[PDB]
């Protein structure tokens, strides 16, 4: 279950950013449509710097960054799943205690 | 807006705001207009904030009111992060275009990546037009033009209402054919299995089945529109070139140069004094005509008789004084510098008595017989008065 | 070998390979070789890779076909971590030693420890013998020599397999002398002291007595042998010496200066092409003759009419041109450039269009009438042409 | 005093201390002294230590037997933590006053934020008098005089002590009023109330209504006493200036460059010879009369033939020798160096063969025909030598 979770949560989400994955040139750089919507709208405590996005490492092997991401998110959701699972049980308590 | 909220040292101790200039004060929905500048990357940064080798130039504004266009900073077109070197000086602009009817603030900014948001001068834009009326465009590499404004926002919403419904549908059929108190009361008698057994898995393997079906076409269909693609595109940008004209801090063969020593600022008040050792250095005689602090400009009227186009709230006439005692050349004189002000005041520099370390920072401007301005850098500690 | 997997634009804007030679390409086993070369540490260093201030050189091999015998870089021994600095150059050179018969193909490799491995030029080195011959040999500071192909191995055996012989008689001790199933079976039933009293208590008291002693004894002895030992040696290395003859990037009073001002590359494709703004800077006219990426060798043919000795699948001959036309001395030219080889493609450089900084990086080689060889910096930003 | 214990090489590779000195020998309580000396930050900073970009001048001294008055390096007054760079060196003084009679070893000492203690020369210092006759004082900005020694001690006390009353009888109170033991069997009955009922509750919300008055009160009267306070002043302090005096490594047109070139030390030993590659640089004919290490002088008797005023501890008289034969004026010479001395094993330098890098650091002082001494940096690895 939680493996698909995972593995279709960029397909799913495809459609609605291929859009601004189109590129363009300003000022003899290439940008996405993204990066420029983001740049024109200004936001007062947004830097650029901030992000948190992928920036290249000497470790991709491809061509591999979003099925591997995919993957990655699909595992590491099998243990959330259970762990949260479990509380979802534990929320639904009817225990009855006695003070406080 | 915030700054005058900042640590007042910090403020001082940081960027060097001088030359703020925007284009117009006015402008239409659609029509451009220019923020630019200079700044100078104070030479003893204060520990509290880190290293502004990384940094990102911004424009100090209420949400898009103006559509940034493009921005440059050591003459570099700077949609990213850049590295910006203590000591040195940036010249930086900003292009601003016209997005939302009524009178805004806009300010320079620079944020450190270590330490925040650092606020140059601000002026007031009045816009005119209807929001209605706005556009971009922007042109693609395919050749195409679009407008950002609205471009790709109906294809977002193509998805996402569907999807949404298709949810909700979900939701309400299984609330429907079982209750929410019927199936408790079944599943807490026994059975369970009266809630669920297949065909009711038949719907759901079905809807399972249509539900990929529906994502392999959604996706295929957007790869068509869109064939070619590109990651967003991030990182620090090379490192920058500092301005070289002419001078301008620790630049050329000829310069003065200024050594705090010894300060006092009264508490509560409008005033700070104090001494400092220039030398000249330059092959001209040398009047102090301005000291920059937070964006603040403290004029001799001596030297500025008239007298310049800045910003109110900032632009103080008693920067004062020399003794109009040109100074040099090669001489080195210590002189005492007043400064009062109700600015000092406003834009709470006088609140460096509740800062941790007093401490004061700047450019000093000197200024020849003619035109030629010869910049220095002032800084170090100092003292309160505490009066009445 | 992998280096066709990372990503473009890292293998060109970080570490640029020049000059790189293997003594030889056959060897016995026993038999000497060197790889060596020089290297540009790019300018304008990527976010993505630590600061190159701790790395480490390596004989980029697979296993050890090829024991090293020792290595420099920046004019140092370098058997541990170094420090390379941000735009300038350093050669290298690793003495490699043949150890397993084959044809294994053997790189330049620079680790950095933020970033993680740069692989360099490689080379088939054939290896003649049987590994049954191969010998180091070392010598010790007492004087004596050991072969470090077999030294210690003997001593190691000699203290873990009797303990693991001793462990293993233990546990079958145990196991026939009480049961699993009539000791579990005791202890479920209540006793329990059935399955261990003192006398077995004894035999753990002088089992534990022996091993205790023969521990005393073993350390003890291996403390007579070998009564003179160092701790590892570890640590990063004093800062190198850069490569300073003799113009080599930003060194000397005669240089070529290259900026990159646009740029165009095929997607899918073979091509890529450039306007350079030359400077030179030289008192000499100057032809451009080459364009090194990621090892990748991009010759003007009017310049290497013949044409170098270096690996195959690294070697293009259209790095072409200018118009042969030799700029200064003085001369300040922007110059169109046109990259086209199978290689770029083969090398996964045109991948580029996949990474998340479209941007170029490496070394332009320009030469006079004569010899003499002029090396500038190129990189920045390039665009994506996508074609059918 | 701890300085034996620390790592060998570490010592001899980061901090290179001379020219120390200590104003007085013998001091009355209140009688002001002054340690001042200079610094050499060695150029290959071991990895083992942070670097020095964060750092604190200090008195090397067993509590405060002599009270610290001021301080300054770099040529700043430095009572907060300074930044020292790679390689240059730095001017140090510390203003000591006598406090506790008695024969106190006193050392100049730095501390590295990564790293922690560098400890430098030492020098007894006997103190005279009677503790109770010790003061400071201090002005405040008011312009008043306390007395460090005893200054706001009696309002402390007059604070504390009172609420630790109040809290014992707090205690005490409910310990009366209930038993213990009563209580637990009362609670443990069933009642329970039978220990608290109001009017305990009324007690309670009397003691606290009169706590948060108390509180109240006492925070408005030293809001008058006292209407005028700042914070804690903290942060690192402005880049520090280097000695440029005259010289003194890699300063000025003239200087001599050493480079080891091999080297061996005895273990267990007194004895290290070194090979020096010096080259010289100045108009002068140099001879070597010095080489430091830890704080530790080596002497060539040659040139010292008297004999300086420096700790017994400390100080060698075979730092021995060149052949007298003084190199050049640009001559390049390779000599060897042999250190003697008893000291060398006593300080525990011959622990280096204990070290994780074996590894020697420090300062050569090479003279002319007159006074003048050129100043270079040594250093590399050294080999040992298993003697009987
Ligand atoms: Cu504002
Ligand atoms: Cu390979
Ligand atoms: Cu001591």
């Amino acid at each position: 279950g939680s493996l698909g979770w995972g593995l279709l949560f960029y397909p799913n989400n495809w459609p609605a950013i291929a859009a601004f994955h189109q590129a363009t040139e300003q000022h003899g750089q290439l940008m996405t449509l993204a990066d420029l919507i983001g740049f024109h709208f200004v936001r007062t405590s947004m830097p650029e710097y901030i992000r948190m996005v992928e920036r290249g490492t000497l470790r991709t092997f491809g061509k591999d960054v979003v099925p591997v991401a995919a993957f990655f998110s699909g595992f590491v959701s099998m243990m959330v799943y259970f762990l949260w699972w479990f509380m979802g049980r534990w929320y639904s308590t009817t225990k009855v205690i006695d003070t406080i | 807006h915030g700054e005058k909220s900042q640590q007042a040292f910090l403020r001082m101790r940081t960027l060097n705001w001088y030359d703020v200039q925007w284009s117009k004060t006015t402008v239409n929905v659609n029509e451009e207009m220019v923020l630019s500048g200079k700044v100078h990357v104070f030479s003893a940064w204060p520990q509290a904030v880190a290293n502004p080798r990384v940094s990102f130039l911004n424009a100090g504004e209420p949400g898009p009111v103006l559509v940034r266009t493009a921005q440059f900073i050591g003459e570099q077109f700077a949609p990213r992060s850049v590295s910006l070197e203590i000591g040195k000086d940036y010249a930086f602009s900003i292009n601003l275009r016209g997005r939302r009817a009524g009178r805004w603030h806009v300010h320079a900014q620079i944020n450190v990546e270590g330490g925040g948001p650092i606020i140059g001068p601000g002026q007031w834009i009045e816009i005119k037009g209807d929001m209605k009326d706005f556009t971009d465009p922007v042109t693609l590499l395919d050749g195409s033009t679009v407008d950002l404004e609205h471009y790709g926002i109906s294809r977002v919403y193509a998805w996402h209402l569907p999807w949404m419904a298709v949810g909700a549908a979900w939701i309400f059929f299984w609330f429907v054919r079982k209750g929410i108190i019927t199936s408790y009361i079944r599943v807490a008698e026994g059975k369970a299995d009266d809630v669920i057994g297949d065909d009711d898995r038949r719907i759901g393997a079905i809807v399972l089945a249509l539900t990929i079906l529906a994502t392999i076409v959604g996706y295929a269909v957007t790869n068509s529109t869109f064939p070619r693609t590109i990651p967003l595109q991030a990182g620090l940008q090379k490192p920058l070139t500092p301005i070289e004209t002419e001078g301008t801090v620790g630049v050329g063969k000829e310069n003065v140069t200024t050594e705090l020593n010894g300060g006092v600022y009264k508490v509560p008040g409008r005033e700070l004094t104090i001494n400092v050792k220039v030398k000249n250095n330059t092959s001209q005689p040398l009047r102090l005509g301005e000291y920059t602090a937070a964006g603040l400009r403290f004029l001799n009227p001596d030297v500025f008789t008239t007298k310049p186009d800045f910003p109110d709230y900032l632009l103080a006439d008693r920067g004062l004084s020399v003794d109009a005692t040109p100074i040099a050349p090669g001489e080195a004189k210590e002189i005492v510098v007043k400064i009062q002000d109700a600015r000092w005041d406003i834009e709470r520099l006088s609140d460096l008595a509740y800062d941790t370390d007093s401490q004061i920072g700047g450019l000093l401007f000197f200024f020849s017989p003619d035109g030629k301005r010869y910049a220095s850098e002032i800084g170090g500690p100092v003292i309160p008065k505490f009066v009445a």
